[PDB]
DNA sequence: TATCTGGCCTGTCTTA
DNA sequence: GGTTTTTGTCTGGCTTCACACTTGATTTGCATCACTGTGTAAGACAGGCCAGAT
DNA sequence: CACAGTGATGCAAATCAAGTGTGAAGCCAGACAAAAACC
């Protein structure tokens, strides 16, 4: 668990809270930037190395078939299991959130350069409204694949947003959302477990399970420290969705989760409070039925990490953290550390 | 003992030396006058005074003798406070003394002009739009509201580090009309029409907008604002009404470029560059402006209501940002021109024949077909095919050309000229970086030697003003051996002093008939030559205003009439009065500036407070 | 004020005019004329001598429409006669004493309007 | 051979 | 002292004016708050480096 | 221990406006005499 300060090149400016990384084959890459593409850098993906405590960003060009997905921030992502990654809702830099889901998968890796696939997903039946802040995994069931969604926020309906709350927003209906990505359709299911809406949550996936950490809820405004298990049967019939509330749960949003080995993951980060943020980490011992959360030791965080107000990250993917904190302004906006666990 | 002066002396001693004289006029009044010694003495006092040049006393007396009290109405005392620039502080000042050395409240105390400002500010007058604004509030008393407008700021959110107010835009207008309302009955009553006819008035409002630099942070808690501001602004261009098939020009901005009648609507700390930042502001401006096009503002003026019909311009855009917000490529990009699809090099090679084809609408067209990429095409051919449209526009501008930007871009063109004309770089290809600065210094003293211009960092517009001139061509001649570029240069300068006027005066028509007659036979020439005797810098290139001023000025002026006066030369000038509210006139804290700035501004752009200044000249 | 011996004189001889002729209203410019005359050397030195007692003395002294309570107030007012600072005392402590001003002020209310335009 | 002053360079320190 | 001019007194009644209280509502005066700008370039001195001098 | 602002706030202090009759202050009238400055 070594945290270790990282150098940025001449496009460091790309990278802003809300941004994401994605894993192909240990390579790793980037998403989100800050502003609309530009001819530097046309699809606004990059390819993302640190070599050497020194990172620098550079471009990726896309397949002929591939759309041009606008920089989305916060956007609900997961990876499919021949590896492929999904991206539903964020933030446009236009400030609309796109209804949108867009897969991106690996096309080409001719002479370690990637060309990218990406492909819009049509989506019918109940499809969750334009989000950010949400989470979706896949979760597998005899023999079957279901994407899970839940929680997150959006700006009011059209009948009652108004003009001079144009910005405000509120957390989605907590319905969980079942979405079968060979069809293009989408199952909602309320439940009795589900009352309170929830964004900024971890989501852990281990088979037919995804279980919901953390998290705050605008209406309440308070971070519960609950654990929530959603489980999914995939019979030949229609599939059913059971809750459990399982105590011992963290309070934490906007909380960044990494998967150290198989089955235990590390979740450091976030936020315990508006003004309190979240120095310990938890290690997460999955069971085939049961889940563990373990307090862990703390890392050795420098004075700019414990006296800053606010931090963002997302997970590299080999158990590595890329950790951003608002940095000195005449020089560069954010100063960045890489955590290894 | 010596006789004292009279005016030392008690009454009792000035009647005993006047005694003598005061029986003899007592004569004079009942023999001549009827017995009348008031009035005698009242008019002998007076006739005294202006006999001794001394009118003012004798005037005052007569106002006094009449008794009229001497007081000033609230909103005037405003008008004097908002125009002259005193700040209430110091306004307290002078009002507190002056009642205090004529014992008379000739001005008005703080609380009773910041009443009368109520009425001119917006949310006072009521109104209804029929049909209903989608996604407005029909509330009528919204005055200053957050521009962040219900932003969120929690800490798992995106970070907010701008501060911002506005007005509704409706509420705002308005405003604007009930300030006019004087000017618009004039307006008709001079036209031979009905100050009581209602009929459909229409509305033309130009759109400025600028991002500022140099806008220093304040100590004290609050965001950690970045320097920069952001400045939305409206000016009521004319109205026009439905007289039969006829529509009548009621009223048209005599000075449409001024600081008076440049509106603020939304002030803002933050930079123009950092779009996200940018649109979460502004969305909010753009969504109230798409709902009042399809709606009739009913409001009451005189007590007859009214209908207004509202057409929006944005126009008061620079290039820079324009290209931001309608999903442009930046200005280096192969395609220069905001208003056609045409290519830099197509630009240099054909220079003036090509036509207006990009507008709001196909911007929003090709950023679908960027995003979505039907034909399946590479990034080439995708980029090639939606001409360089790759991102979301996000606010609609009229596809036209800023004179000010214009005359200042054209202006520093010019000036690279007349240095490559000094190194006679049309003869010698080669020159070392040394070897072009002094072809810039012996221009820059040159300058200065005979047409009084030191050198400025950044191109002005008072510097393009005074550098395009011929009498500047002489001076530089005087630097150039070869008089076959004499000629040129001097051609050249002809034909772009032929054209300036067409893109700069209000109406063309009528102030430069033959330069409008001429524009494109002008226009022709001028691109030749630049193809012929100055190869070396347009063979392949040419600038993007070069190309926006030789191959769109005619079709602009006979869509819209003019080009000058919907320049951003007035919103710019607003930002000085930015600057000087914020320092002079506004509570120094950041959770007050932009408030205080954006309510005083509205003030200083008030048409009704602006009348009481011309009082003098009836 | 001080007094002079001439002006001692005169006070007496009004004094004297005033016990011979009581219905008798004095002009002051004859009045003068015949002093003067009078006063015009031992009938004198008692003024004189009074004089200066008198200069002692000088030295010890040396060292819109209306409220509603106006509107209530001015009809109660011939009642009040009937029975300026004493009545209005009385009105003010009836008015604090007495639904029962709602008239008054519904009068108010309309007069408000009149004068703001 | 075996040193050796002088400019030269950069970089910090002191006041603005 | 003789002489010159400011300030009076003597009286009845002329006018104009401020005052007399109370009540509720405006209109003025004033202190309060946290922050503004004007302070905003160049020389002294040390220590390393290497070529041409001793 | 720099210092004169920068505008909105909100609470104290002043002001208003009505009823009428008190006393107080200045004034007029002719004639003459205190004081207070100059040859
Ligand atoms: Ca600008
Ligand atoms: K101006
Ligand atoms: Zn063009």
């Amino acid at each position: 668990v070594s945290l270790q300060m990282v150098t940025v090149g001449h496009n460091i400016a790309l990278i802003q809270p809300g941004f994401s990384l994605m894993n192909f084959d240990g390579q790793v890459f980037f998403f989100g930037q800050k502003g609309w593409p530009k001819r530097s850098c046309p699809t606004g993906v990059f390819h993302f190395d640190i070599k050497q405590n020194h990172l620098k960003l550079k471009p990726a060009i896309f397949s002929k078939d591939s759309c041009y997905l606008p920089p989305l921030r916060y956007p609900a992502t997961c990876s499919y299991k021949k590896h492929q990654y999904i991206i539903h809702g964020g933030k446009t830099p236009n400030n609309e959130l796109s209804d949108k889901i867009y897969i991106m998968s690996v096309a080409c890796k001719n002479n370690k350069k990637v060309t990218f696939r990406c492909t819009e997903k049509d989506l019918v039946g109940d499809v969750p409204e334009p989000r950010y802040g949400h989470s979706i995994d896949v979760v597998y069931s005899r023999g079957k694949s279901m994407g899970v969604l839940f929680g997150g926020r959006s700006y009011m309906p059209s009948t009652q947003r108004t003009t001079e709350k144009w910005n405000s927003v509120a957390d989605c209906l907590p319905h969980v959302f079942l979405i079968d990505f060979e069809f293009g359709c989408a199952t909602s299911y309320i439940l009795p477990e589900l009352q309170d809406g929830l964004s900024f949550h971890v989501s852990i996936a281990r088979n037919d399970t995804v279980y919901i950490l953390g998290g705050h809820s605008l209406a309440s405004n308070i971070r519960p420290a609950n654990l929530y298990r959603i489980r999914v049967d995939l019979p030949l019939g229609t599939p059913a969705v059971n809750c459990t509330v399982l105590p011992g749960g963290i309070s934490v949003s906007s909380a960044i989760l990494t998967q150290t080995n198989n089955d235990e993951f590390v979740i450091v980060g976030g936020y315990q409070l508006e003004n309190q943020k979240r120095m310990v980490c938890s290690l997460v011992s999955l069971g085939d039925n049961t889940i563990e959360i373990s307090e862990m030791e703390t890392p050795d965080w420098t004075s700019d990490i414990k006296h800053s107000k606010i931090w963002f990250g997302s997970n590299m993917g080999n158990g590595t953290i890329f950790l951003g904190i608002p940095g000195d302004n005449k020089s560069e906006a954010f100063y960045f550390y890489t955590l290894r666990c | 003992r010596p006789r004292q002066h009279l005016l030392s002396l008690t009454r009792r001693a000035q009647k005993h030396r006047l005694r003598e004289l005061k029986i003899q006029v007592k004569e004079f009044a009942d023999k001549e006058e009827g017995g009348d010694v008031k009035a005698v003495c009242l008019t002998l006092f007076l006739l005294a005074l202006r006999a001794r040049n001394e009118h003012r006393q004798a005037d005052e007396l007569e106002a006094i003798m009449q008794g009229r009290g001497s007081g000033l109405q609230p909103a005037v005392c405003l008008a004097i406070r908002v125009n002259t620039f005193l700040s209430c502080s110091q306004y307290h000042k002078m009002y507190r003394t002056v009642k205090a050395i004529t014992g008379r409240q000739i001005f008005q105390p703080l609380h009773a002009l910041r009443n009368a400002e109520k009425v001119l500010l917006p949310g006072y007058h009521p109104f209804e739009w029929q049909p209903p604004l989608k996604n407005v509030s029909s509330r009528t008393d919204v005055g200053i509201i957050d521009g962040l407008s219900g932003l969120a700021s929690s800490v798992d959110e995106y970070p907010v580090d701008t501060i911002a107010k506005r007005f509704r835009y409706d509420s705002a207008l308005v405003s604007a009309l009930m300030d006019m309302e004087e000017d618009i009955l004039e307006g008709m009553r001079s036209q031979d029409l009905d100050d009581y006819l209602n009929g459909p008035f229409t509305v033309v409002v130009k759109e400025s907008c600028d991002g500022m630099g140099d806008v220093s942070e304040k100590h004290g808690s609050g965001p950690a604002v970045p320097e920069k501001a952001v400045r939305f602004s409206f000016t009521v261009m004319r109205i026009t009404i439905e007289h039969g098939s006829q529509n009548v020009k009621v009223f048209e901005e005599p000075k449409p470029n001024s600081e008076l009648c440049c509106k603020p609507l939304c002030l803002m700390l933050a930079d123009e560059s950092d779009h996200e930042t940018l649109t979460a502001i502004l969305s909010p401006l753009i969504a109230e402006r798409e709902a009042m096009k399809s709606s009739e503002l009913t409001l009451e003026m005189g007590g007859i209501p009214r209908t207004f019909k509202f057409i929006f311009r944005g126009t008061g855009y620079d290039e820079k940002l324009v290209r931001e917000v309608e999903g442009l490529e930046a200005s280096g990009s192969v395609y220069i021109c905001t208003l056609c699809d045409t290519t830099r090099l197509e630009a240099s090679q054909n220079l003036v024949f090509h036509s207006i084809t990009r507008s709001h609408a196909e911007n929003l067209q090709r950023y679908e077909v960027w995003r979505s990429n039907p034909y399946h095409e590479s990034v080439e051919e995708l980029r090639d095919r939606v001409k360089g449209v790759s991102a979301k526009p996000f606010i609609e501008t009229v596809p036209s050309i800023d004179a000010l930007h214009c005359d200042i871009g054209n202006a520093a063109e010019f000036y690279k000229i007349f240095q490559l004309e000094i190194g006679e770089v049309y003869k010698h290809p080669n020159a070392s970086k040394e070897e072009r600065k002094r072809w810039q210094a012996t221009l820059d003293k040159h300058l200065r030697k005979r047409m009084n211009l030191k050198p400025i960092m950044r191109m002005n517009g008072n510097f393009a003003r005074k550098l395009m001139t011929q009498e500047t061509v002489d001076a530089v001649c005087e630097l150039i051996p070869s008089e076959e570029r004499h000629e040129a240069l001097r051609e050249l300068m002809d034909l772009y002093l032929k054209m300036k006027p067409v893109w700069r005066s209000s109406c063309p028509a009528k102030e430069c008939p033959e330069s409008l007659c001429q524009y494109s036979f002008n226009s022709q020439r001028f691109a030749e030559l630049l193809s012929t005797k100055f190869k070396y810098r347009y063979e392949g290139k040419i600038t993007n205003y070069f190309h926006k001023t030789l191959a769109h000025v005619p079709e602009i002026i006979e869509r819209d009439g003019s080009i000058g006066a919907w320049a951003s030369e007035g919103n710019e000038s607003g930002n000085k009065l930015f600057r000087r509210f914020r320092k002079m006139n506004a509570r120094q804290s950041k959770c007050y500036e932009m408030e205080d700035v954006l309510k005083h501004h509205w003030l200083y752009t008030s048409k009704y407070l602006q009348k009481f200044m011309n009082a003098h000249n009836a | 004020g001080k007094m002079s011996s001439y002006a001692f004189f005169v006070q007496t001889c009004r004094e004297e005019h005033k016990k011979k002729h009581p219905d008798a209203s004095v002009n002051f410019s004859e009045f003068s004329k015949k002093c003067s005359e009078r006063w015009k050397a031992k009938e004198k030195g008692k003024f004189e001598d009074m004089a200066k007692a008198d200069k002692a003395r000088y030295e010890r002294e040396m060292k819109r429409p209306p409220s509603a309570f106006f509107l209530f107030c001015s009809e109660y007012r011939p009642k009040i006669k009937g029975e300026i600072g004493d009545v209005a005392k009385k009105l003010g402590e009836m008015w604090n004493n007495t639904d029962d001003k709602q008239p008054y002020e519904k009068k108010a209310a309309k007069l408000k309007e009149k004068y703001e335009k």
